[PDB]
């Protein structure tokens, strides 16, 4: 939904 | 695994709050985020779509916009701007 939720799903 | 990233993607970290030199790989995407997240350059609406036209991040990821969901661009980037210690 949010930006912030988004990025956290982000693989590093 | 410590990077050092390169003037152009350390000038953004700093900017985002970063007062590190050296960075894991973890720390990089953080201040990433945090920039993005204060310079409000995702989309307002479909928020996993990140508009950096006319901002230094785009100059970086030659990329007019990405989405979260696709991040290669991003990927690629950090490759080309992040020196491995």
């Amino acid at each position: 939904e949010t930006f912030s939720d988004l990025w956290k799903l982000l693989p590093e | 695994t410590q990077v050092h990233p390169r003037a152009p993607l350390l000038q953004i970290l700093k900017v985002a709050g970063a007062q590190e030199e050296v960075f894991t790989v973890k720390e990089v995407m953080h201040y990433l985020g945090q920039y993005i997240m204060m310079k409000q350059l995702y989309d307002k609406q479909r928020q996993h779509i990140v508009h950096c036209h006319d901002d230094p991040l785009g100059e970086l990821l030659e990329v007019g916009s990405f989405s979260v969901k696709n991040p290669s661009p991003l990927y690629e980037m950090l490759k080309r701007n992040l020196v491995i210690l």
